[PDB]
């Protein structure tokens, strides 16, 4: 593949570098079309420029937190986090939503990676092996309420159990109701003067409950927990301007007042290197 | 002798000619197409109104003034109240079609100034408030009228800053969306084809809107010495390859 | 059983790791594919669409104003704008270019840069652009600019020149970050003759000006950007 | 190899190896021919 | 092969063993141009002295800390070692320093692997389960200021999680921007009456940031990290002069002031053995 | 599940081992090779240029 | 010994996951097969059996 | 495999929405029996429905 | 492959893929044909 | 058999077995002959 080919003088009517931006097109106009060039090649594919690629690898979407202690005289366990949960969406932590949102659609399948870590802030005689019980709880299954309900059977519902202090992985096939996910939606659940507005009301992904299946022990352990999100067998549609100013809320493009330019301001002239 | 500047499209019984064009857009090279079996899911025969729909509507005419921020229109929205187009949007449940966008703005050789025309598909807007305020049904249909990005900030409303596309990215890049310039000393219109885009088959009209169609000037209206301080932008746009399902009672929606 | 031997490196998470995986959801069937128009397969593709550059930095504020390069009439020899070519920073940070650049850490090509004019019709002018391969400064007059790389552009019924700027460099990539050693060089542009306003035309014409990149272009190295950042989780 | 029933499970993809940048840099319905006056 | 080939008297005009260093060449004179010699065999193929086993094992090329301990209060987080960082290089360790040096330039890809060792000076009642993580930051990318920023979502940049006390490993391609590494560079990074001199301004291969993923436990935990290289698929190109005095510093070839002699003084005569 | 056993040694790191290992940097494409003159293949190869000695000690 | 490297998710525990795993009874020979009528292979079968609705809430 | 066949008009003798409940059958009744439709196909096998999967978790 | 010498052993069977509601639909002593009378 | 994409991840070369050492023993202009004077 030649990256440039051999071009010299050139004295004509064919003027290659005389454009007319207003039609809307990027006219594909090469060095050679306004220098004299020697030929070069590519050596280059551009396999890690990819969307495959470019999604393709593991990013921290939510952090969470659940602890390990007496639940007696405890009224709400939720509350309490002697269980915690996440409703699952991708647009919490910035890092990744700026990359999905680079496009308007999107559809892949999922490799979740979950990584639990334990913590003992006050005197403890010992560190517990705990093992951390994941379950994914969808649109209109029965929520958990209390640590050890009757849900955590999970007799439907997936869950993973994996010791705190390791890593837990597996694989979600492309759940969404349409053909691809929506990075963004123009619109409503129904025709409704306050009802909400974007993907708040698409990504309906229900959740995933986290809990400490061991009992408590004299101590108290706070057990952290990361969840990473790698796409793979990817699909983009519509590139989009991609993000400049700084996330306010999940699901919305909101963005905050009084927030700072983003474009560096000279310091100097227009004229200035 | 035929030219880039002259064209003539003919939808339904209407007709446009312009003389001073600029090739003409068609959004990511796809002309729009009905919905074929193998991509549909809806069980029902649709209904194809054909010319009687699919022809050019002419919406309000704005003006730009040197002191203008620009103009959006959401479709369907925009062409909600549009002889039989909008009342096959209230009646059915689900519908689908394409466009043919033409924005009209014509000066003189002595004036100056450039207009952004672009179209973007799911235009989410945000919310003036920041934070995790929605923006109401209303703010986002504001039908033939568009959204003047000039006008106030209102209750419930978006946020109207040029710069920042009414959703936190920059006027610049909206380049990376199907676009056309009319730039008065070359242009005079800017015509863009768009195909029906969406991750479904066939959808709600009034609850969704696909694409929003944006005027945005960039380099500001000039005119010559002692002349009007102004000059009309008139946008004309017809539905193609429209396709409605689902009829039934009429919707009544927001206001 | 097997008798097997496990290596450094077991039980590690590498994000980047590309393995197989236990699908937690068996036998589902995922929605059908339906046609999409505008898929994306590489970002090398999209980068090669232009995008209007803020130029014209020197404002308060982000404003539209900031892509409006200024002309002047009856002006000669002198410079219209100047910049480095650190396509990771400065006037190109915020641009598609610029921001699909920040997502690696190499990078290699020739860019291409153009300028549209805005005036009336009935004005004209002849301007050069000029690029300042690495090694020396950026011009100070039109004389040294035009010792380079350039291209005289003559205003009229194609509204658009597009100036190249040709992969000039010795070693095969450069830093997306900014680097000396790696440095692109400049670009500046300078009037050739003048812009001339026709009768009862008064004031300022501006600019437009885009960049994007040639087939050329490489891109390697994936990396976090650093136009994009929070201090907590955001929340719904 | 694939050890799991299931295609979501498999690994990376590979490269598309399409690129046609050509949707996006030239979306005109009159095809323009580099060297041609872009406006006739 | 062989080693030496059978040969005897010799009374000849042809002369093997006088020759003119002053040329510049090393004249292939074998022992059976000056002696009666016999048959014998190599027996050897010199694999061991080959670039890529020479190169090719693993050696310790850099050593850090990090601590895991309470970050409240801590007005510098970097400074407290809560995280700390490494502005990748090799010659830091003189060891491997010296082989590579043997050369002038060098292509190879890299194996990586990380030792993380825990260690509590004082009062514990336990060893914490510690999960490092490594991220590597390419120049360009945001440095982490924090032990907990956004910037350790690593969304894009690539990262290990492992456990204290165990290792971590995985290559890398040839990552040099040039055809080859520089071990040495005779120059700077532009015309420039200040500017550094040598490879200091060639190897800018950003750094990698280690942090320990745990909240604090009530005892204050040290981990030491090691780092190890090893080139696989190994090229080296301009043999040179080894080192013969010690290094001072990264990247430069200066040498301390006031150094001792190197080479050995005899304990006698020039004749003595 | 394939039935396994692992074997003493496990968990060890030998700095002498020669094994596969995952690529931090999953389809990057390194800078193409030019030709560089005065390759070097074997230590063998080097020191059969000889050098100066050191013989006068004496200093 | 075949050199490996275990994975992220060693050791966990996926409810949902389909292995093999060693049978606690071997050569225990299970209760031949009868003929038994009503066999239901999947739900979506029984689905398209109809049933009463409580149409009729308001009790 | 079809999820439904294109099917127009109708003015029969041919009553298929008309049934008799009480002989306890549920007679496979179609949309295309009682409205106009456009072909579709089902893209699905009923997979994750089958008994070996309802009780294999 | 399998690794183990009893059936029990080996993992899940894979889809039926036989699929007939009629003997549940339809378990009539007469054929009732779609469109014609129920009750003649 | 390599069980990773990339070609970084595989595992030594092997043996050069070139070997040439006269690009820095003889690297002269003129040929020189073992047994011929050197300077003749
Ligand atoms: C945009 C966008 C795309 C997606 C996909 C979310 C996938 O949702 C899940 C998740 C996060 C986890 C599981 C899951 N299955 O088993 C487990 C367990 F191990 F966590 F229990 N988690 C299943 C689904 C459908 O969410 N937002
Ligand atoms: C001379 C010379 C040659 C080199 C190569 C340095 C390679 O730089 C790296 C390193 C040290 C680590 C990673 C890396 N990728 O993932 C990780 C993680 F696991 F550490 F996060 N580290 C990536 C590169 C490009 O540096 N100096």
């Amino acid at each position: 593949t030649v990256a440039s080919i051999s071009s010299g003088p050139k004295h004509t009517q064919k003027v290659p570098i005389l454009t007319a931006n207003e039609t809307g097109a990027t006219m594909p106009v090469l060095p050679s079309d306004s220098i004299e060039t020697r030929t070069t090649y590519m050596h280059f594919n551009g396999s890690e420029t990819d969307v495959e690629c470019f999604l393709g690898r593991a990013a921290c979407v939510h952090v969470t937190e659940i602890q390990n202690k007496d639940a007696t005289g405890i009224d709400n366990h939720r509350e309490a986090k002697l269980f915690n949960d996440w409703k699952i969406n991708l647009s919490s932590l910035v890092q990744l939503r700026k990359k999905l949102e680079l496009f308007t659609y999107v559809r892949f399948d999922s490799e979740y990676t979950i990584l639990a870590t334990a913590s003992q802030p006050d005197s403890a005689n010992y560190s517990s092996n705990l093992v951390v019980q994941a379950m994914y709880v969808p649109p209109g299954a029965p929520n958990p309420k209390e640590w050890d309900d009757y849900t955590w059977q999970s007799a439907s519902n997936p869950s993973v159990f994996f010791k705190v202090g390791d890593t837990s992985r597996f694989s979600v096939p492309y759940v969404g109701l349409a053909s691809a996910y929506n990075c963004f939606y123009d619109g409503y659940s129904h025709d409704d003067a306050e009802t909400q507005y974007g993907i708040t009301v698409l990504n309906h992904m229900g959740s995933m409950a986290f809990r400490i299946v061991n009992e408590h022990d004299e101590h108290k352990t706070l057990v952290k927990i990361r969840v990473y999100h790698r796409a793979k067998h990817v699909e983009a549609w519509i590139p989009r301007a991609p993000r400049a100013l700084p996330y306010t809320s999940i699901g919305r493009t909101n963005y905050p007042k009084n927030t700072e330019p983003v474009i560096k301001k000279r310091k100097g002239d227009i004229k200035s290197y | 002798g035929y030219s880039d500047r002259v064209q003539q499209i003919t939808l339904g019984n209407s007709t446009i000619t312009t003389q001073e064009a600029a090739n003409a857009v068609v959004c990511y090279a796809e002309w729009p197409e009905y919905l074929p079996d193998v991509d549909a899911s809806d069980v029902n025969k649709t209904s194809k109104p054909d010319t009687s729909v699919c022809r050019f509507y002419t919406l309000d005419s704005k003006t730009w003034t040197t002191g203008s921020k620009g103009w959006c229109w959401k479709l369907p929205d925009a062409l909600k109240d549009m002889g039989v187009f909008g009342q096959n949007m209230f009646f059915h449940s689900l519908g689908r079609s394409g466009y043919t966008v033409h924005v009209q703005c014509n000066a003189t050789k002595f004036h100056s100034g450039c207009l952004l025309v672009v179209v973007i598909p799911e235009h989410q807007l945000a919310s003036h408030e920041g934070g995790n305020v929605s923006v109401k049904y209303t703010f986002t249909h504001p039908g033939e009228r568009g959204i003047d990005l000039s006008s106030a900030n209102e209750v419930g409303g978006p946020v109207k800053d040029v710069l920042y596309n009414m959703n936190g990215t920059l006027l610049g890049n909206l380049l990376i969306f199907p676009h056309q310039f009319i730039n008065l000393r070359t242009n005079n219109t800017a015509t863009i084809v768009i195909p029906y885009i969406n991750s479904v088959p066939i959808d709600s009209m009034t609850r969704h809107n696909n694409v929003s169609l944006m005027v945005i000037p960039i380099a500001p209206l000039t005119v010559p010495t002692g002349a009007t301080p102004s000059l009309p932008i008139t946008v004309t746009i017809a539905p193609m390859c429209t396709e409605f399902s689902g009829i039934r009672s009429k919707s009544i929606v927001p206001q | 059983g097997l008798p097997t031997t496990t290596l450094p490196g077991s039980g590690q998470f590498l994000t980047t790791d590309d393995r197989q995986s236990p699908s937690a959801l068996p036998n589902y069937e995922p929605t059908p594919r339906i046609h999409i128009p505008g898929k994306v397969h590489n970002l090398l593709e999209i980068i090669q669409v232009d995008t209007l550059i803020p130029m014209n930095n020197t404002h308060t504020k982000d404003e539209v104003n900031s892509y409006l390069i200024p002309l002047n009439a009856n002006r000669q020899n002198e410079q219209v704008f100047g910049t480095n070519l650190f396509i990771g920073d400065g006037v190109f940070k915020t641009t598609l270019l610029g921001e699909i650049v920040q997502y690696y850490t190499h990078w290699s090509g020739s860019l291409r840069f153009s300028l549209m004019y805005t005036g009336p019709a009935l004005s004209s002018a002849k301007l050069i652009l000029a690029y300042t391969p690495p090694g020396a400064r950026g011009p100070q007059d039109r004389r040294e600019a035009m010792l380079g790389t350039h291209v005289v552009w003559d205003i009229g019924l194609q509204s658009t020149i597009v100036m190249t700027i040709p992969w000039t460099s010795g070693v095969q990539f450069r830093y997306t970050d900014p680097d000396t050693y790696t440095s692109a060089g400049f670009l500046s542009c300078w009037y050739q003759t003048s812009l001339i306003l026709p009768p009862e035309t008064t004031g300022q014409v501006y600019l437009l000006s885009f960049i994007s990149a040639c087939p050329d272009f490489k891109l390697r190295l994936m990396k976090d950007t650093q136009t994009i950042s929070q201090t907590v989780a955001l929340t719904e | 190899i694939n050890y799991y029933k299931d295609a979501a499970s498999t690994s990376s993809a590979g490269q598309s190896l399409s690129m046609d940048p050509s949707k996006f840099t030239e979306p005109v319905k009159d095809l323009m021919l580099k060297g041609a006056p872009a406006l006739n």
